[PDB]
Formats: structure tokens, sequence, C-alpha cells
């Protein structure tokens, strides 16, 4: 996963090197989230840039929302097996 | 897949002329046959003791309950109920049960007036998911028709990997035959006849 | 000059359970699709 | 005057036309050739698909038409055929297994399947007794889907055979098919449960042996010939003419089939 | 010596595989080798006539086993000797239908992919594609 690698790299930079990520670093992360279609990570990064940095590139925020609404139309908002109704004795504990 | 196979796999399409209408017609006939066997013999015809429409009954109920609005009283769940409240509950329960059986599903009203027991609430939740799922499936099956993509489901498979994995060709070829046939067949029944 | 190989021995065909894409069409057909996968695995183990 | 009934079940028009030409040229017009969809006697069925009205699907290895590869082999493959309904309607072989899952009552269907299996079992044991074998081999597809039809098939076939005093050995579809194609001399009588895979196995055996004609025993009581290729159909017609009481014509057709399989009509 | 003895017993049916797997051409090729037929034939010459005949018959039957049951039923109806030509013609007809259905360039790519899947030599694949193209016109 590209997102995991970059986040770990940022963790190393801020914690084990004492360097504050700038706007450029977060923009790269947001671009990766948009490119990969992971629209839920984009929301979290969007708030991070709106909190630490000054806002988010509005181009990327709109792109993420478009991906999210595509999932709603296609129904891939959450993994389906989660939506399946279960019960006390209807759950398979591997 | 060790061993040079004698033939290259090709799609099993041999019934070139397969109209969607015929496939759905056959599905409808099979669906009707299974339904007839499952349900039972169609119940004996029963003559109504009176003639009246559902809309007329609902209007009469609304008129009856409208005149007592000023008299009608406010109560908690654990407090005892009044005559007006009891009449309203019974009438609305019957009305919305009839509507649910007929198919005019208003899940909010059904939830308020027909749902009194925990088990019944569970059943309502089961119904709510099914209707939404069917609506989504029909919409995408129609949009997939607009896309022109294979109506039937297609598994997420990489046959080049399967070819490598399997020692013998025969099971691999058979699997492709089934899925190719499945992806080429529409799994729909005419809902007009089903409702009828 | 010790044992070389058991020509009789054959590596069993490792079966992989078929995966279906997670759409609404799959949830409606979850039971039916699962049955197909079970049939596929049974065919692979036995051979046909 | 006499009539031969041609049934078509999944056969290409070329095979049917070839069969019609063969009978017309050989018979000479004495016996007419009418086409239909069901018959009990004096019937030839062309095509892999099983016709309507047949309960047993026996096939053997005729001595005359033995391929040099399979010279001397002697094994009888009998496929049990359940009653066939209309194409649109759900077939019994599938209804007997799906209705149970759906919870629908399956009493009448079980009774019909039981009757068909008993008749097929009686045919199989009669062939086994005639050949002198002591044990027969039951073939059941081991798929999880067919966990009910096969179970009834085993429960009834073994019951009838054991009542007759012979032994039964149950096996699957892949192992028996490989054995029948590679080492068929180790099997004397093999019964097959009613499944699509078994039908393909029966056709493969009938073809690999060199092309033969399958015998179908119907509900009305009798034997009807069945073919799927030019040679198999030609042999089926030859046997049918022999049944009508024509020996020289039957021999000529058999000789033509042996010499020129794909063009028997011109060969004779 | 042991390999030939094991192969002879295996074909004769005396010796079964570990899991009682069917004795098909594919499995034998996997274990004994691509050219098991040639070495077995040479070895059989050091055996009496009866064993030689059995080896030849078993080898021929195994070669017929190289096809699936469905293919044998569909194509082997008019004898085994004519099976290969009938199967080749049916495959060629499928190729023609594929070409007429979805062009040629896709057919070329599809044939290449299947040949890679089907363990086909480039020469055989090139011959097949040329034959089907010629048959088209």
């Amino acid at each position: 996963s590209k997102f995991c690698a970059m986040m770990d790299l940022l963790e190393e930079m801020q914690h084990r090197n004492r360097l504050k990520p700038n706007e450029e670093s977060w923009t790269w992360v947001m671009k990766e989230c948009v490119k990969s279609g992971q629209f839920r990570l984009g929301y979290c990064i969007q708030q991070v840039m709106e909190t630490e940095c000054k806002g988010c590139p509005a181009d990327l925020v709109k792109a993420n929302e478009a991906n999210a609404q595509k999932a709603k139309t296609e129904g891939k908002e959450h993994p389906g097996h989660l939506s399946q109704q279960a019960g006390l004795f209807d759950v398979k504990v591997e | 897949i060790s061993g040079v196979s004698p033939l290259l796999y090709f799609p099993p399409t041999t019934t070139s002329t397969t109209n969607r209408e015929d496939q759905i017609n056959k599905n409808t006939n099979i669906a009707i046959q299974m339904i007839k066997r499952y349900k039972g013999e169609v119940p004996p015809h029963y003559t109504r003791k009176s003639s009246a429409t559902i809309e007329q009954v609902e209007k009469e109920i609304d008129a009856l309950l409208g005149g007592a609005e000023k008299l009608r009283k406010t109560s908690t769940d654990d407090q005892p109920m009044d005559k007006l409240t009891l009449m309203e509950r019974c009438l609305r329960h019957a009305l919305w049960s009839y509507h649910k059986e007929e198919g005019r599903y208003d899940f909010d009203q059904i939830g308020r007036w027909v749902v009194y027991t925990p088990e019944d609430e569970v059943k309502l939740a089961q119904l709510k998911r099914e209707v939404e799922a069917k609506e989504k499936l029909a919409a995408l099956r129609k949009r997939r028709e607009e896309e022109g993509l294979p109506g039937g489901p297609v598994p997420r498979i990489n046959w080049p990997q399967e070819y490598s994995s399997f020692i013998d060709r025969e099971p691999v070829v058979a699997k492709r035959i089934r899925y190719d046939t499945l992806a080429s067949t529409t799994l729909e029944r005419d809902e007009k006849q089903i409702e009828s | 000059r010790a044992d070389e190989v058991d020509y009789t021995n054959l590596p069993a065909p490792k079966p992989q359970k078929t995966v279906w894409d997670d759409n609404i069409e799959t949830e409606v057909l979850r039971k039916y699709l699962d049955g197909l996968s079970q049939y596929d695995m049974e065919e692979a183990k036995y051979g046909v | 005057s006499k009539q031969l009934t041609f049934i078509s079940a999944g056969a290409t028009a070329a095979v049917l036309q070839s069969a019609s030409a063969i009978v017309s040229k050989v018979a000479g017009g004495r016996v007419q050739t009418k086409t239909a969809k069901e018959a009990g006697r004096h019937a030839v069925v062309v095509g892999p698909e099983t016709p309507i009205g047949v309960h047993t699907a026996v096939t053997e290895v005729p001595k005359s038409a033995q391929d040099p590869l399979f010279s001397g082999v002697s094994t009888v493959v009998v496929r049990a055929v359940l009653p066939r309904a209309a194409p649109d309607s759900v077939q019994l072989r599938d209804a007997l297994d799906v209705y149970a899952s759906a919870g629908i009552d399956t009493k009448e269907e079980v009774r019909s399947a039981t009757e068909a299996f008993k008749k097929s079992a009686e045919v199989a044991v009669g062939k086994a007794k005639a050949k002198g074998v002591k044990r027969i081999v039951l073939v059941v597809k081991q798929a999880s889907k067919h966990n009910c039809i096969n179970e009834l098939f085993k429960k009834i076939s073994t019951e009838t055979i054991e009542s007759a005093g012979l032994t039964t050995e149950v096996v699957g579809t892949a192992a028996v098919a490989n054995q029948l194609i590679v080492n068929p001399e180790s099997l004397g009588v093999v019964l097959l449960n009613d499944v699509a895979a078994t039908e393909q196995i029966e056709l493969a055996f009938a073809g690999v042996v060199g092309g033969v004609s399958r015998v179908y025993h119907t509900v009305e009581g009798g034997k009807i010939s069945a073919g799927h290729s030019f040679k198999s159909v030609a042999l089926a017609v030859a046997q049918e003419l022999r049944e009508l009481g024509l020996s020289s014509e039957a021999d000529k057709v058999e000789a033509a089939a042996s010499k020129n399989p794909r063009a028997v009509v011109s060969a004779l | 010596s042991t390999k030939m003895q094991t192969l002879h017993k295996l074909l004769t049916g005396e010796v079964s595989f570990k899991n009682k797997a069917p004795v098909k051409d594919c499995n034998i090729v996997h274990q004994f080798g691509e050219n098991w037929a040639t070495e077995l034939s040479a070895y059989a010459k050091t055996l009496p006539a009866e064993q030689q005949k059995i080896i030849v018959r078993q080898i021929a039957r195994v070669k017929l086993t190289r096809y699936t049951v469905a293919e044998l039923a569909a194509y082997c109806g008019d004898g085994p000797a004519l099976l290969d030509e009938t199967a080749r013609a049916a495959n060629i007809e499928q190729g023609v239908a594929f070409v007429k259905a979805k062009g040629v360039e896709a057919f070329e790519k599809y044939v290449a992919e299947e040949s890679t899947n089907a363990n086909w030599k480039p020469e055989e694949a090139k011959k097949f594609i040329e034959d089907v193209k010629a048959k088209a016109k």
C-alpha cells in the first residue's frame, strides 16, 4: 500500500527526526488517496490539512467526493459482508 | 497443466440466437412452477360479505377518528389507554397490515402501527433490507444493460493463473464453460406474472 | 544408490475457492454463489 | 406399409438427412420413415439429448463393430433415465434435489424416481445374470449438489441388486470414466445414475469403442435404437431393420458403416 | 529399470497412483516425462510378444484419454481413428466463428494467450491461425 508507506515515512520524520511535515507532504498523501480510490482516508487527510496546514487543494477535495458518491451509486460504500444480518449463533468465529 | 492439450479453449457459445425475452420467459415459467409447488393449492374462492374499496375504508376511518380529535387524550406508554386510542390502534393496524400484504410498503407507517413485538420488529428490518436490495439490483442491472456488460454475475478470476495452477486441463476448461455460460444468461423472471 | 522417487506419488491439485466481486448482486445471490463455489471445489478434488 | 419413427434430440440436420437417405436407399420404399418426438417400438433417436419416454439407456460392445483397439472387451454400461418432462418444466433429476432444499414436498417425485430406478436396476441385474458377473459397479457423481438424487439411487439400486443376490460397488464419475476408457476389461456391468456427466460418459464410451448404437428401454415396453454420429446412426438403423425382419439389408448397412463411417450412404 | 517396470504396471492397472488418481496422459507426462511413450516402446521390445501388444494397446488408449469426456462424446462418435481430424475441424470452425465475431487482431491475441495457456508450440499456433485465416477466405 502506497498510503501506508508514506504515513510511516511521515511518522519517522516527525517523531524520530523532529521535523514538521509541510503542505507539500500532505498534498502528496491526499493525491495518493484520490488516485487509489480510498475516499475515507481522503476525508481524514482533508481534516489534517485543514487543521495543521491551511485547508486542502479544493481540486482534490472535490475529486474525493466524486469517488465517494460513485461508490454510493454502485453500492460499494462498505464491504458487503458487514451489512449481512447476523445473530448470536449465526456468527462464524474462525 | 503439464501436457500439451489437444484443443484451445473457446467460449461454449453455440446457441448463437438467445433473445433476452426467451430466457426471462423460461425463468418466469420455472419460477411459477416452483411457487405453485411450494405455496399449496390456491385457496378456495371466498365471496366478500360486503363491497367496499380500501381507499373508501381508509377515508371512513379518517372521518371517524377526526371527530374525536378534541376529545382524544395524551398518554404515556405505561399509562392505560382510552377508547379512542384503542380504536385508532386497531383500525390502523389492520389497514397497514392489509397494505403490507398487498405490497404498498410504507415502512414508516408500517413501523408505527403494525409493529408491536420485538420479533415483529426484527421481521420488519428483514423486509426493509430486501426491498432496497432489489431496487438497487434492478437499477444496476438496467444500468449494466445501458453499459451492455454481461447481465449475469462474473467472478473475479484470473484464468491464466488457474491454467498454471491446475495439473489437468479438464477441470479448468469445465469451470470456464460454466462461468462463460452463466455470464451469458440473464437471471430474471417477469415480475408481472410473479405478482399476478 | 538410494531411493530416487515415488513415481506413484502425485501432488494433489490444490483447490482455490472462487471469489466473487462484492456488489449488491452478490449479496442477493450470496447463497447461490456459495453453492457454486462449493460445487467447484468438490469437482476439483474428485476430478470432474 | 411398415413405419420407422425418427426422433430428433439435439441432432444436426446433416445427421438426420443422412439417416433418411440411408433408410430410403436401403429399404427401397417398402417401409415408410415418419418423424415424431416419442415412440415405443421401431424407433431410432438421433442426437446426444435423451428423448421423452425412455427409462433405461443400456449400451454394449457389439462383436461385429469392435474397434481393433478394443478387441475382445465385453462390458455393459446401463444409464438409468428418469421420466423426461417438457424442456421448460423442471426435470425430475433436478427437482428431486432442489425441492428438498426449498422445503417443498417431494413424495410423488420420489415415487416416480423409485419406479425408474427399480426398472433400471432390474435391467442391469438381468444383464449381469446373463453375462454371469457377480458384482456390478454403480456410478454416482460425488458433487455436493447431487447429494439427494444419488442417495436415493444408491439406496434403491443396492436394495434391488442385493435382493437379487449380486454385489454392488459404488464409485464416482471421474475414476470410472478413466477406467472405462483405459482399462474397460475390469468392468463387467456398470450402472450410471441419471446425471448430465453420466450421459456424456455413456456417449464417450459408445464412441471410443468405434461407434455403436445405444438401446433405450421405454415405459411402454420395448427397445428403440439411438445414435449420435454417422456410423452410430447407421448401426442403429441396421439394427432397427434387422428387428423389422430384414437381414441382408442390415448386413449391408453394417458393412458400409464399418468401411466408410462418414459417407455410408454413398458407400453402399 | 524401475521406472519402466513401474510404468508397465501402472498402464496394466496393477499399480495405482498414491491417491488413486485417474491414469491419464497428463499425469503420466507430469511424472515420467514428456517422452514416456518413446522410452516405454523401446523398453517393451525386451519383453515377450504378449506384453508388447498390451503395451501398444495401453499406450493407444492413454493417448485417446488425452481428451476430455465431453470432447470424446462429441467428436469420437464415428470411431477413434477419425477423432483427431474431427476435433481439429471443430476447433477450426470455432476459430472461424471467433474471427467473424470479433475481428482478427483480437483473435490473434486470443490465440496467442490460449497457446500460452495451452502449452502449444509457436509453430503449431502459427499453423493453426494461418489455417483458420485461409479457411475464412
